[PDB]
């Protein structure tokens, strides 16, 4: 069985004025369909910059990352067809309504946008009968499961879920990592998903700590 | 196109906002285009009413054509065939009352005028309406016209040759009042000239012809000025205006860049969206334009086409349409991941 | 010992087009100097829309707020001088540093800002040398702190904190709710804090659970 | 004012682009303006250039005064002590290669002109050496001036009467060519009359001379409609277009709300902020102004003082503050709940 991702060897450097800031080292990550990756790891150990770099959000500084069966595509077209990303803040355009906020993921992507199934994945997410709310009519977790449904919506490959349920309780939370690993172990995906509730890691086969922006041993 | 069209659903307020800004720097354009129209119109609307298609004139050396040189003598009058002589003087037109100088043009008797002034050319001397006020005179008084005793045979409607209403006199009046035996001091051509002139003639076209008038051209140069300045001005406002206005989206085009959004999806709903804001803001600046123009056209001189309105009005709607292109561009330039970081 | 704030038979109502959404109904809550009630509730629940009327931040629909020390002020004046706000998200300006996220609240309540004040709260959430980021420089769960040191800048009576351990790892989230109570106590608070880590109620000296816009019987 | 000076350090690119907009729209201003005050004073430079106090004229029941119909006879002359006659007559010139009509004004021989003109009157004609050029002729030459023989006496800069150059003439040379008796057609009072005027005289300070000038009423009505369509847009494009540049501030106005920031300290960040950027965009606007029209104004005429460059810098100036106080004040109208929700 072949990776859907190889992160070999990469790194990301900002600079910090004078100096310059090390976000990730040298990281190493590979992994396979109907694997899913936990990350853990404190606040700043650069568990988001390694999710930036694994969906070809900016280049790692030194160092590749592959997605193959999209080998010969750009950074760009790559995210379109074989990624879902649920960014760490809800990311919700400001004009749509949540029904839309999925629907709009198929306008990109050039197919029709399918009208029943956003509400199924914006019920599973519990929130049926609220596909009409903007943005400005949801709570802090409904955006999250908003932020969520969005990424199910097309056939990615890669699924990149970071803190997905951090603004959940925990009887939601919990459905929502089940809802994660259903369509990892369904659908052949190869899921990296952040979290700082380490009682998650039993929905996940392996996972990755980190600290100083580096992977440790385990 | 699907964001583009209910970002304007969301807030028909801001839309609003933003077209009247267009529309404003449209009407902008449209009134002071039609204004400095009006003021190129107080040199010329007279010989373009009488609308001929070639004008004849008479020079010297082969020099350029000058209305204040050129005579049309008698013989020549009967070389050319369907052919009218036309005199222009300026004057002082001397009434009991009043004086004035004004300008002069002459027809034979007889002669049908342009529907832009009142009726026929008839002995004597035709005064607009608003120079017979001035003057205080009527139809069938005496005035002195360069020092002649002519008789005012009626009033008429205002065309204009060199900042003066043109008052409308036979040849043999106009021969009496500029003192000299030419019958003209050109010839119109209201078909397309079929013989040619000698070395001491020239044929001009209708636009040419203003360039033979000496109060045109030393003003000329004011006037293409301002409608230079204007356009360059407002084409460089309106770009760097619709790209600070397509800016406020950078970061939800951030976020359609990093789930995959290609950049010519990105700039096709980028300038949809534009070209429906854009599209109401001219078209309500120049409708505007052309009832506030035309409702303003008696007081005080306003000449506007359709290439003057519609004109202007695609010349913005493009010009907006890069405005935009510019700023979609340099947001998608970017690795997706420093546009999300730009944003808060 | 009299209440620092009353929240008496409060609701709010939202329009929904044609229907309305009841967010809050009938809340009753008061809370005394050095008290930390925290506040619990599946996502959805009403939790933050608590916060929103005892922050001023809203008038309530029905039913009234009375911050007491502060009568006879405006919505305005009494959030400035007497309330400190933890938000959800972590709502940074977007050109300040962090060390001047912290430093702007002291130029609204008009004084000088205290530098080395802004550094030290920095340092307390965990973020020495930080100061000088910007909001790109900084994660998720780094935003957050350094939204929260900047309710603790100035001299309130009231803090609200709104799941302010969501993008904190387990060690990191412990210490910030260690720091709120702390406060809370040496300077006889009244603090609500609304969290999903239900671990965190040891630290609470009551707590409120809330489903559907109501306050349930404890 | 804390964050609204740190907007600036932290895009300085956007705010670039935003005085850009604003010095664009000055510059529009002031280059318009100075190209229409241009076009005023082709009917007017000679009389200012002149610099007299008030200016005398004469009618009859006590109509209003017009160049064209008053004259100064020589006992009028001899009464006002202090004052100088000015004889104003359109004419034709006429040399033997080329002809026009032209300004002629009369003064009594030596009589210093205005520094904007040549040096002394001599007894002759003074040609603009730019109808001297058009009628091919130097000093020395003989024209036909109003039907009489007159020697050109030199040439001399142009000043401009009725959109002609003036010819200047010693006053029994302005006698002869325009027929008369009198000695003038105004006198010119440098400093201020000291005797009344009877009931045929009529005595006007320098600006109500110009209501005398027939060329001067009929377009002051086409240049006043300019620059009221420029200054009317302008302001309403400025106004809400500054609105549309603070509301992109929406979002963190209301986080200073919501935190506890009065409505007093984010109006005055707003337009301390506001007034810094406008400040550079008007300066610039208005410094490219002087320059590009003073480096303009030897081909095309442009007359621009120091109340038409920043007088309409500071128009722009508070125009755009109240635009920024217009959005400051939507967003602290609402409980900052709702502001913090019409943002994502
Ligand atoms: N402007 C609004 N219009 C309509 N409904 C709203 C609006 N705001 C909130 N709601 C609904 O009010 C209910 C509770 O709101 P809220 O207080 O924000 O949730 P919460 O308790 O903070 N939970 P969470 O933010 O997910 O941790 C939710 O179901 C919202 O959908
Ligand atoms: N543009 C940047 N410039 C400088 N430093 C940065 C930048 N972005 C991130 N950092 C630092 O990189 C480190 C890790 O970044 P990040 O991956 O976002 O944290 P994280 O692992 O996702 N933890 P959290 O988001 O708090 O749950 C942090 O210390 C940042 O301060
Ligand atoms: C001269 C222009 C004055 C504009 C006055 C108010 C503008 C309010 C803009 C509304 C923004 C909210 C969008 C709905
Ligand atoms: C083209 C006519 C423009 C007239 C000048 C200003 C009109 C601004 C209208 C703003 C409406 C905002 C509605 C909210
Ligand atoms: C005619 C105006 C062209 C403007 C061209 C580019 C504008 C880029 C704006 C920079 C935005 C980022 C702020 C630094
Ligand atoms: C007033 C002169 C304006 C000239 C026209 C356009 C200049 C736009 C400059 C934009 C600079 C943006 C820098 C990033
Ligand atoms: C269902 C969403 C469709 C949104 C249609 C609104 C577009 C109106 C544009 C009018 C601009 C003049
Ligand atoms: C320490 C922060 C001070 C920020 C000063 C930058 C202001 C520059 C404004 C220049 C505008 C022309
Ligand atoms: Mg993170
Ligand atoms: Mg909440």
């Amino acid at each position: 069985a072949a990776p859907v991702l190889s992160i070999t060897n990469a790194s990301v450097v900002y600079p910090d004025g004078i100096s310059t800031v090390t976000a990730l080292d040298s990281a190493n990550v590979e992994i396979f369909p109907g694997e899913l990756v936990a990350i853990v790891g404190e606040s700043g150990s650069g568990k988001s910059t390694l999710l930036s770099i694994a969906g070809f959000l900016q280049e790692p500084t030194s160092g590749t990352v592959t997605l193959h069966g999209a080998e010969g595509l750009d950074a760009t077209s790559t995210r379109r067809e074989h990624i879902g990303f649920v960014f760490q803040q809800p990311n919700l355009l400001g004009s749509l309504t949540a029904r839309e906020q999925l629907l709009i993921t198929d306008h990109l992507r050039g197919i029709k946008p399918r009208k029943d199934r956003a509400d199924e994945l914006l019920a599973r997410v519990g929130l049926k009968g609220l596909g009409g709310r903007r943005v400005a009519q949801l709570s802090g977790g409904q955006r999250q499961r908003v932020n969520i449904a969005r990424a199910l919506m097309g056939n990615p490959q890669l699924l990149l879920a970071d803190e997905p349920t951090s603004a959940l309780d925990a009887r939601l939370s919990k459905e929502i990592v089940e809802l994660l690993r259903d369509v990892t172990k369904e659908f052949a995906l190869a899921t990296l998903m952040v979290t700082h509730d380490r009682s998650q890691l039993a929905y996940a086969d392996r996972f990755v700590e980190m600290a100083d922006g580096k992977a440790l041993q385990t | 196109m699907f964001l583009g069209i209910r970002d304007i659903r969301a807030a028909a307020g801001r839309f609003a906002l933003i077209a009247s800004v267009v529309g404003l720097i449209t009407l902008l354009i449209v009134m002071l285009t039609g204004l400095t129209q009006g003021l190129g119109k107080q040199n010329t609307s007279a010989i373009e009413a009488l609308a001929p298609h070639s004008v004849v004139f008479t020079t010297a050396g082969g020099s350029s054509p000058e209305f204040t040189s050129s005579e049309i003598s008698e013989q020549q009058a009967e070389r050319w065939k369907d052919s009218t002589p036309l005199g222009v003087s300026q004057t002082r037109i001397e009434s009991d009352q009043n004086a004035n100088t004004t300008a002069v043009m002459g027809l034979p008797e007889g002669t049908p005028l342009p529907d832009s002034v009142g009726g026929f050319i008839e002995q004597g001397a035709l005064l607009p309406a608003e120079l017979a006020d001035f003057l205080h005179v009527r139809a069938g008084d005496h005035i002195t016209l360069g020092g002649a005793t002519v008789t005012v045979a009626g009033t008429v409607k205002t065309e204009n040759y060199s900042h003066t209403p043109v008052v409308w006199v036979d040849t043999a009046t106009w021969q009496l009042v500029s003192h000299t035996k030419a019958v003209g001091t050109v010839l119109l051509l209201n078909q397309e000239p079929t013989i040619q002139p000698q070395d001491n003639e020239v044929v001009t076209d209708l636009k040419g012809a203003f360039q033979a008038m000496p109060a045109y051209k030393s003003e000329r140069s004011s006037l293409l000025s301002m409608q230079a300045f204007l356009y360059i001005i407002s084409a460089l406002v309106t770009v760097a205006f619709l790209t600070v206005w397509t800016l406020q989206r950078t970061r939800d085009i951030a976020v359609l860049a990093a789930l995959g959004a290609s950049k010519r999806y990105l700039l096709i709903d980028a300038l949809g969206q534009a070209a429906i804001i854009l599209a109401a803001g001219v078209a309500l600046g120049a409708g505007i334009g052309a009832l506030l123009g035309w409702l303003i056209a008696g007081s005080v001189p306003f000449s506007l086409g359709w290439v003057s309105v519609l004109g202007p009005a695609l010349g913005i709607w493009l010009l907006g349409l890069i405005g935009a292109t510019i700023a979609v561009r340099n947001v998608t330039k970017v690795d997706p991941q420093i546009a999300l970081g730009a944003t808060a």
